């Protein structure tokens, strides 16, 4: 913070929330439990073993040196249960969760959306254990309106940024798996 | 406690006008009036004050007043202007505490629990530091001695916020004194901290001449602490500190002859393009 | 006894101040040290103990006396001093 | 007042406060538009072309 | 008089804006309307609890 | 008064200060300066600024309500650092000097290369299985 | 009669008060009111300067609130100062010194209160690294004051205030600062330096450090100075690098290894 006279620094405050992050976090997912979803068992038990063990239980990757994968992403047809799926896991898990459409991240000023992105990712790491959802990820994954792409190299890049130590990972949600661009496909 | 206090310009100033205001028509020992401060961590930054209507008896010492409503609703009012400042201490100019002024802090606690009184000796313009500052303190001295409702010193030092430091330097500019000044200034500050130093042991002496002498009561404290600061001198001359001594001098002198000696080859150039340039015009104007 | 100017105690002078034997000597200043009140230290090759103070004591008024005289001898030096380099610095101070 | 001077786009600096415009200052050329793909005055010189 | 001071000092304009994440060393971050973050050292007028981000 | 006047000369130079982009020179007391604000302005220069640190592309400090230009200040995409070493690589050690004698001189000592005359290394090619 | 190139004398105290409370106010512009004497018609003295609640009218008559007013002068004058009042002066945050179009009506009523009231206009955000940005300001009623002296232009008007009106709608008076010889030295004592600033030894790392970079730089200068030396063909006869740069780095490293051999030299001998 600084004085609008001379301005110097005084009350160095510890990081903004970027008040559309507090919405994306604090936001009902549904009392939905593993019970209430049923027929994706082979699914959920992969799911909850790449995003719910390695946040839950660390040592056993530390240790063993296993690095966690980052993120996975949902695929199928529509009304499947990938968002049901995402939204047993966030209200499972005593945990930070945080869900946004893609489509709401995209905004119409200049470079706002990688800004956005940015926060979003720098709340996670503030607020470990942290857990982020993408939901219709194709709406910026896709191949490559200009915006899009500039915010798409961001989210790389911003992701590209885990660090093996932080507790935070990542569920892209989608219905045409195709048009994501084979960047984030990679590896 | 209170560990500091510090003391901007603005009351320094309000209270040598209160001075010359009261002393102009109503010439009296003393005036008094009213600081106003904040408190960060333990320590008390104080920038407001306001003369207060007062009148001391001549010896009665016991005699005075102090307006009570006058500084409520004047506080009150400076609160409105300014919210912040708040009431803390109070200033006296009279060179000398009396008798009758632990009542004033007394009186003063009633607005502030540790209200602090500090003394601004305006026709002092002397070797440094025209503001001293006293707490009230009631304690058992741990010592046998019988306990008495006391004044305690509490350090004090001058401090400005910006607006008030640019006001200050621009009246000062005229008789201002460069603040680098290479060799003149710093020369002279030694001179004056020798100056200060023998001022202050002196000072020390006439305080031992009275407790000998018995006309000063013995404080025990601080005589013993004159002690350690007797036994805190260096001793200078042992060996080794003899040595490293020598080794810095000496780097000090080789640097110093560095910097002469480059000073003695920037003239030589000077002075040889000077004659080049001078001989020029005269072969020139032939 | 002494303003630092002989500070250096040899093990002799406080053995017999002392009244014990130059093997105790060490175990006297190691306590004096270890409650806190003594910051010197001690030399064991000759013997000699290099004392500092920090703990001040009550005075006496012959104490009093004493401490007025060496610091008079100090102020008489500092004022030496000053004049000193007022006058040989007379041109440059100004 | 050397109106003639003023031919567009020299590059002229005004006053802060009023404007009331000042003095001509140097040209903005820096054609970084063109020399994306412009040349200039290219290098190459016959004596280094053989046969 | 107190609440008459504080009504004559509540004059449009408001210049509407945004709310941030709070802080204790109760008080607030705006974000205004003309794209500019300040940090309020007391929130004002209005209680910590009814606003929100 | 010197002192004075280079005390002054000091403190006009001191913060705040905003940060501007040094366009070119016009004149030896003054020149062309954007204002990280946006806006851009002619602007004297301090009299005191070594002229040499003023590079066309130079971050200048300038006086907050004059613009005036008082000092200069002394001066990766993304993860394309990709932090990994020779020691993480599974012991290629014949595709390390190859490749280390392709590029690694080359990036690190190309102008002994260029003092040869031979326009430094340009292209290599890895070829084998896919991972 | 009319007036004249006149003058307006403040002293510390009020001109301290100004800029404290133009502090203060900033970014919202703050008014008060000085109270002076009309020692005659020549020039106007202020002495003291109280500050007045700043009301969400901002600065205009309506912010003078009358029983405030009353009753700080009634309580100035029990305390001694029963100085009346003309003079107001308020704040102009980020731009310069000169009365907008509210400021000139409000300065019209106070011209109309007394007859020579002054107004005063201070910015507290340019007034500001040992530069005040003050100035004072009467309106006008041809002829628009008496100039029977020489001491009206011994100043020079600003563009800004010019447009705004510093000699169109109002005036500006010749401001002048009536420090006294007991203020005098008051105030130094806040950069005065203490004795045992002057007897500190500054830090013997840290001035190693010191000398360790300026002899380098010294090197670097010289090396260059030797190059400037070698170019003395006299090419194209043309202050900048070797010379005046060697010059300061001489000075400031001499005088600083001067003073500390001789502070160091003095705490030796006079310390015991
Ligand atoms: N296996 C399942 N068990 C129970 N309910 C299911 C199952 N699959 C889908 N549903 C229900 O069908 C609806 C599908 O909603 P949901 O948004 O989760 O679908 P989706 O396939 O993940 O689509 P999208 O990726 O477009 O959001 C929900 O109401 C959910 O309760
Ligand atoms: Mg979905
Ligand atoms: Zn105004």
């Amino acid at each position: 913070a600084l004085d609008m006279t001379t301005l110097t620094i005084m009350r160095y405050l510890p990081r903004e929330v970027d008040p559309l992050v507090y919405n994306m976090s604090h936001e009902d997912p549904g009392n939905v439990s593993y019970s209430e979803i049923g027929g994706l068992s082979e699914q959920i038990r992969e799911l909850r073993e790449v995003i719910e063990l390695p946040l839950t239980n660390p040592e056993l990757f530390q240790r063993v040196g296993i690095i966690p994968p980052k993120g996975c992403l949902l695929y199928g047809p529509p009304g499947t249960g990938k968002t049901l799926l995402a939204r047993a896991v966030a209200s499972q898990l005593d945990c930070n969760f945080l869900k946004v459409v893609s489509s709401s991240i995209v905004d119409k000023y200049i470079g706002e959306s990688a800004r956005l992105i940015r926060e979003m990712f720098n709340y996670a790491r503030d607020h470990q254990p942290c857990i982020i959802f993408m939901d219709e990820i194709d709406a910026i994954g896709g191949r490559r309106d200009r915006e899009i792409q500039r915010t798409l190299m961001e989210l790389l890049n911003q992701m590209d940024g885990f660090d093996t130590l932080h507790r935070v990972k990542m569920i892209m949600a989608t219905n045409r798996p195709d048009t994501l661009d084979p960047a984030l496909l990679r590896p | 406690a209170v560990q500091k206090v510090v003391v901007h310009p603005l009351v320094l100033l309000s209270v040598v006008d209160h001075f010359n205001r009261i002393g102009k028509v109503g010439n009296q020992k003393r005036v008094v009036g009213v600081l106003l401060g904040s408190w960060q961590k333990k320590v008390l930054d104080v920038s407001n004050s306001f003369a207060v209507p007062f009148d001391e008896d001549d010896k009665d010492d016991s005699v005075w007043f102090l307006d009570h409503d006058y500084l409520e609703n004047m506080y009150g009012m400076f609160k409105k202007v300014n919210a912040r400042e708040r009431i803390v201490g109070w200033y006296h100019t009279g060179p000398k505490l009396h008798k009758n002024d632990i009542a004033i802090n007394e009186l003063m606690k009633r607005y502030c629990p540790n209200s602090v009184l500090v003394i601004i000796d305006v026709k002092p313009k002397d070797l440094g530091l025209p503001t001293e500052a006293y707490i009230s303190v009631e304690e058992v001295h741990d010592d046998g001695t019988p306990t008495s409702k006391t004044f305690e010193h509490v350090t004090s030092e001058i401090g400005a916020e910006e607006a008030e430091e640019v006001g200050v330097e621009h009246l000062l500019r005229d008789i201002k004194d460069t603040t680098v000044g290479t060799l003149s200034q710093r020369i002279t500050n030694q001179v004056h901290g020798l100056k200060g130093l023998n001022s202050k042991l002196l000072d020390i002496r006439s305080y031992l001449e009275k407790v000998a002498t018995g006309k000063l009561p013995i404080n025990h404290q601080i005589i013993y602490q004159l002690q350690d600061v007797f036994n805190l001198l260096p001793d200078v001359s042992l060996q080794e500190f003899v040595k490293a001594f020598y080794l810095k001098t000496n780097d000090q002198m080789v640097v110093v002859y560095l910097a002469s000696l480059i000073r003695s080859v920037v003239a030589l150039h000077n002075l040889i393009n000077n004659k080049i340039a001078n001989r020029d015009a005269e072969k020139k104007e032939g | 006894t002494r303003p630092a100017n002989h500070r250096q105690l040899t093990f002799e002078e406080i053995a017999k101040s002392a009244k014990i034997t130059v093997n105790e000597v060490e175990l006297l200043v190691m306590k004096a040290l270890s409650v806190g009140l003594v910051k010197g230290s001690i030399d064991e090759v000759d013997k000699r103990v290099h004392m500092t103070w920090v703990q001040p004591r009550v005075l006496d008024l012959q104490q009093i006396k004493g401490m007025k005289d060496r610091l008079e001898f100090w102020c008489t030096d500092v004022k030496s001093m000053e004049m000193l380099v007022e006058h040989q610095a007379h041109d440059i101070l100004t | 007042i050397d109106i003639n001077d003023v031919t567009p786009n020299c590059r002229v600096a005004l006053r802060n406060d009023s404007y009331t415009l000042h003095k001509i200052l140097p040209n903005k050329v820096d054609p970084l538009v063109s020399l994306m793909m412009v040349e200039k005055v290219p290098d190459s010189t016959y004596e280094m072309i053989g046969g | 008089e107190n609440s008459e001071k504080i009504k004559v000092n509540k004059t449009l304009p408001y210049l509407v804006s945004n709310v941030i994440e709070l802080l204790d060393v109760k008080c607030a971050v705006i974000k205004t309307s003309t794209r500019q973050t300040y940090f309020l050292p007391v929130i004002g007028l209005v209680d910590a609890e009814k606003l929100k981000p | 008064e010197f002192l004075h006047a280079q005390e002054e000369v000091k403190r006009i130079q001191s913060i705040p200060l905003v940060i501007g982009q040094f366009l070119e020179a016009v004149d030896q007391n003054t020149a062309i300066v954007g204002s990280t604000t946006g806006s851009n302005y002619y602007v004297r220069i301090l009299s005191t600024i070594d002229r040499e640190l003023l590079k066309p592309n130079a971050s200048v400090a300038l006086h907050k309500h004059s613009n005036a230009l008082v000092d200069v200040l002394p001066p990766l995409t993304s993860d394309q650092k990709p932090d990994v070493m020779y020691a993480d690589i599974g012991g290629m050690d014949i595709q390390k000097q190859e490749v280390r004698e392709a590029v690694e001189l080359p990036l690190t000592h190309f102008e002994l290369y260029k003092q040869i005359g031979i326009d430094p290394p340009r292209g290599v090619l890895m070829y084998g299985p896919p991972g | 009669a009319v007036d004249t190139a006149e003058q307006v004398y403040i002293s510390s105290l009020a001109l301290l008060k100004m800029l404290k409370h133009g502090r203060a106010g900033v970014p919202m512009e703050v008014m008060g009111l000085m109270l002076g004497e009309f020692v005659d018609d020549y020039t106007v003295r202020v002495i003291d300067v109280f500050a007045m609640p700043q009301s969400g009218t901002g600065v205009s008559v309506e912010a003078v609130d009358p029983v405030f007013q009353a009753k700080m002068l009634d309580m100035l004058k029990q305390t001694g100062r029963p100085e009346m009042v003309v003079g107001w002066y308020h704040s102009h945050p980020g731009f310069g010194c000169w009365l907008s179009g509210v400021d000139i009506n409000t300065q019209q009523s106070f011209e109309a209160l007394s007859e020579r009231a002054v107004a005063v206009v201070v910015d507290p955000i340019q007034s500001v690294k040992g530069k005040v940005v003050i100035d004072a300001f009467r309106l006008i009623n041809h002829e628009p004051r008496q100039t029977t002296s020489n001491l009206g232009h011994l100043n020079k008007p600003s563009i800004q205030a010019l447009i705004h009106g510093l000699n169109r709608h109002y005036y500006s008076i010749t401001i002048n600062y009536r420090k006294n010889e007991l203020e005098q030295k008051m105030l130094l004592n806040l950069h005065k330096k203490s004795w045992m600033e002057g007897l500190t030894l500054q830090d013997y790392s840290e001035h190693c450090k010191h000398n360790e970079s300026v002899v380098k730089e010294m090197l670097e200068l010289a090396k260059n100075y030797n190059k400037a030396v070698e170019e003395e063909d006299k090419m194209t006869p043309e202050k900048q690098d070797p010379k005046r740069h060697l010059e300061e780095h001489v000075d400031v490293l001499m005088t600083s290894n001067i003073v500390q051999c001789l502070a160091a030299m003095l705490d030796t001998v006079v310390f015991k």
